[PDB]
């Protein structure tokens, strides 16, 4: 039991995170009300005071006479989902024949969407991502052509033995999910889960994976977080012999029911790696266009 | 009546004759974690007012040329006081923070500054100037304990990102014709419950000089800006011997 | 259409419409997501709010 | 709550952090012609929001021997913005105005100017110095323009009247310690319903410095004083072709 | 007929001149009221803003 | 079918009825439409009509 006054009254414990404001249903932009002329003294919605943190509360219907205007524009296309669910490039896999690269016939893919720009700048206006996924895969060779080559995709998760050559043991795929298709048939395409460990994937972290003295080599895991690495994505000709046909596969990304938490100011210097926000030191150039004087347009 | 204020929590008062108002975060109080969202099964410890109190950590000088600073969380507090003591005993560790940034001059000085408060702020170095090395900040540049650290290159945050879209953060200006400080209260934001107090800093404080600091020869020339900050609804799991890395 | 319930907005606050053929959730369409928004979340997130005619400081 | 002000009209807002309330002429606002007071016969035009808002003519600069200037309405509009010419192409015309003298300085500055509106202001001219020349003013003097036009003899306002007395006039007075700034709100003054725009001035503003401005050495010296003013329920009538005068 | 809204709700035309103050009758000087000692913070009659 | 209202004869007099497999209402088919017709508005657009049996002009 409790007794003494102090424990009684207390707040230690509530879980009830109270929240200051709500959302309210916006299918549409704004009506604009009639206003007229006003030439009061006490009331003065023009003065603003930015140092509070807030964004201005001035509305039209204040600054100026307006009209009645019935705004039925539309909402709906700037909404998560059809920002996101847009297919996009996220990865490109190289089978060639007398390479450098694969000339072994599979090749093994870390599933990390960070390597290309388009894609990675919108994803990343946001710390946190829930969502789950179309992905789309479109083969071919290097000339855009097709040939009746037979290939095998296959998800290695972290922990499942991946694929060492062409003929792998591990190709036998008997608990993975693998996909078998033809250069010739539609591009293979499934759906994929939100498979964090955590609530969501975050595209920054900043910490460290582990505990110890964070010393210069390894200073290369930070900002890696486990929770973000989902696994690897291996392909290969399926025979025991080289395959005549050297190959490219493109991967496509669809995000679906999507979830977004905290945006993030958006990327304004070229990316240079995967894992970092590093940028070109002697190349820090402005956000954008630049003008000869601020009185000449 | 808004721009006075009194902070009290634990055995601190901190009181305010020039403010300008409060921000609240994301909209959100902190709060302790829920049994549904708990994952961890022993039984937390809560210390209350000997952790969730202000503890004014560090001043800096505000000068003509100054860059601006950042000071990570809960980085700042993991060596102070009983905080950093539960802080260094415990794996899991959560809670949300009052954070005061001061900064007073004279109604002839000028200048304003930004105080921001940014999740996971992770840094990034200039990769050797011409972006073909592919170098990684210090321990001591993404942990910078309570000294904090000065940016480099403020127009990018230090890692890639304009400093003019960083109002879209919970933030406040300490504009020295108006105000002298700023008063932020930030939630437990991360994507887990818990995490550690050590490896993990939740969210980074940044103070940046948009308006420099001006004044002329013969008003007082220094001009300090101190940190203060509170944890709040501290909560902390996962015992066993202290830890500092 | 009675399946399991693995979709990534599962317990979301947005009503979702949705087409599927299989028995996992996620492997659903995007759909149509209810259009709600809350800007004061990120635009005016102050303790004491002052009005549109007010003198914000005072 | 009496020293901050706003002031919408049409596309055009004024705002001012340093009033000293606003006067009614007369204690009555402007308002449109009734169908007893009228007497033309022809439905008039009533552009409102394209006539009716601020427009900002002028300016002169305050200087520690200035002597006061003075400015007609309506002439002061008349070749200006789709008012002019709805003032140009119509016979008949009629409106009220609202009145906003724009002057700030610093909390060093002194100095009082006194703000008012003459209904009929006429002009009178020193005859010959010795008063035995019947001259009479140019027209560059009983109507100015936009530009104004400064008193040769502010003590008798250039007319034999004496300017202690021009309070028994809707006025306001700018004094830099209180406020940086004169509204005055003034409705259709004349002994007919409607009249012509060019031909006569219904009143006139005067701006006369009554305490001196003054100041040390080293303060900002060019402090303006800026003439703003918006008419009210405007209507004209009698269209026809342009006419200048 | 009028349908937009901003003509329904205007004022354009509204030739009732609205007046601030009236007269009152007043044939004698207005009398004096007994008055005392007022030591009161708050109340300030003898500070104007002419 | 409940789906998006973003078809282009979307709040019109004629009455469609189409086929659609789609969120997006536009993709639908053109289907058949209500044949009403006002050959007036342009053969006949005078102020005060005349009768076939008058003179026109009177
Ligand atoms: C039969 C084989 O078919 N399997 C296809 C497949 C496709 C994708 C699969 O997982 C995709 C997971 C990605 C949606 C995760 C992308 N993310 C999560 C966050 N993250 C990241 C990267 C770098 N820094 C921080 C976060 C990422 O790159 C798994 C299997
Ligand atoms: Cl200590
Ligand atoms: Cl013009």
């Amino acid at each position: 039991g409790d007794r003494v006054a102090d424990v009684i009254e207390s707040s230690i414990g509530d879980s009830v995170s109270r929240a200051l404001t709500h959302a309210l249903p916006a299918p549409t932009g704004q009506n604009t009300q009639v206003s007229s002329h006003r030439l009061d003294t006490g009331k003065v919605p023009a003065l603003q005071a930015a140092e509070i943190g807030a964004s201005s509360n001035a509305s039209d219907e204040s600054m100026i006479e307006t009209r009645c205007v019935l705004n039925s524009h539309s909402t709906a296309e700037t909404t998560l989902d059809s920002f996101f669910s847009r297919a996009g490039l996220v990865g490109e896999i190289d089978l060639p024949l007398k390479g450098t690269t694969n000339p072994n016939g599979y090749a093994n893919w870390d599933i990390d969407i960070t390597g290309y720009a388009q894609m990675r700048r919108k994803v990343e206006l946001f710390t946190y991502m829930r969502f789950d996924a179309e992905f789309t895969f479109v083969a071919c060779t290097p000339t855009g052509e097709v040939v009746p080559q037979l290939l095998q995709y296959m998800f290695v998760p972290p922990g499942a033995p991946k694929p060492d050559s062409r003929e792998s043991l591990a190709w036998q795929t008997a608990t993975n999910p693998s996909v078998f298709v033809k250069l010739s048939d539609p591009p293979a395409q499934v759906s994929v889960p939100f498979m964090s460990p955590a609530s969501a994937y975050q595209w920054f972290y900043d910490g460290y994976p582990t505990f110890g003295e964070h010393k210069q080599e390894k200073d290369l895991e930070y900002g890696a977080c486990p929770n973000n690495m989902m696994g690897t994505f291996s392909v290969r000709t399926v025979g025991t012999s080289k395959s005549k046909y050297p190959l490219v596969v493109r991967i496509y990304m669809r995000m679906k029911h999507v979830r977004a938490w905290i945006p993030r100011p958006m990327r304004n210097q070229n990316y240079l790696f995967k894992a970092n926000p590093n940028y070109a030191g002697n190349s820090i150039k402005p956000t954008g266009a630049s003008r000869t004087a601020i009185t000449t347009l | 009546s808004d721009r006075v204020a009194q902070l009290t929590i634990g055995n601190s008062t901190i009181t305010t004759q020039e403010a300008a108002n409060i921000i609240v975060g994301y909209g959100e109080w902190p709060s302790y974690c829920s049994d549904s969202d708990a994952t961890a099964v022993d039984k937390p410890t809560r210390p209350d007012v000997s952790v969730n109190r202000f503890y004014t950590l560090d001043t800096k000088l505000w000068e003509k040329s100054s860059k601006g600073w950042y000071w990570k969380f809960p980085d700042v507090l993991t060596e102070t006081g009983v905080f950093g003591q539960n802080a260094q005993f415990h794996y899991l560790y959560r809670s949300g923070f009052c954070i005061h940034v001061q900064c007073n001059a004279s109604k002839f000085h000028q200048g304003a500054l930004l105080v921001a408060v940014l999740p996971e702020y992770v840094i990034g170095t200039v990769a050797g100037g011409t972006g073909t090395e592919d170098t990684h900040p210090p321990y001591k540049q993404t942990q910078p304990g309570a000294d904090g650290f000065e940016l480099q290159h403020p127009y990018v945050l230090d890692a890639g990102i304009p400093i003019s879209q960083l109002t879209v953060c919970p933030h406040q200006w300490i504009n020295l014709r108006t105000n002298n400080c700023a008063t932020i209260i930030v939630p437990y934001i991360n994507a887990l419950p818990f995490d550690s107090a050590l490896n993990h800093c939740n969210f980074g404080l940044l103070v940046v000089p948009i308006s420099p600091l001006d004044y002329d020869q013969g008003a007082t020339p220094v001009i300090p800006i101190t940190i203060t900050l509170a944890p709040m609804c501290s909560e902390f799991a996962g015992l066993r011997q202290a830890v500092t890395q | 259409s009675h399946e399991n319930s693995n979709s990534a907005t599962e317990g979301s606050t947005i009503n979702y419409t949705t087409i599927n053929y299989y028995k996992d959730s996620y492997a659903a369409t995007a759909g149509k997501q209810s259009l709600k928004q809350d800007p004061d979340k990120f635009a005016n997130p102050v303790k004491d709010i002052f009005t549109e005619m007010a003198a914000p400081l005072k």
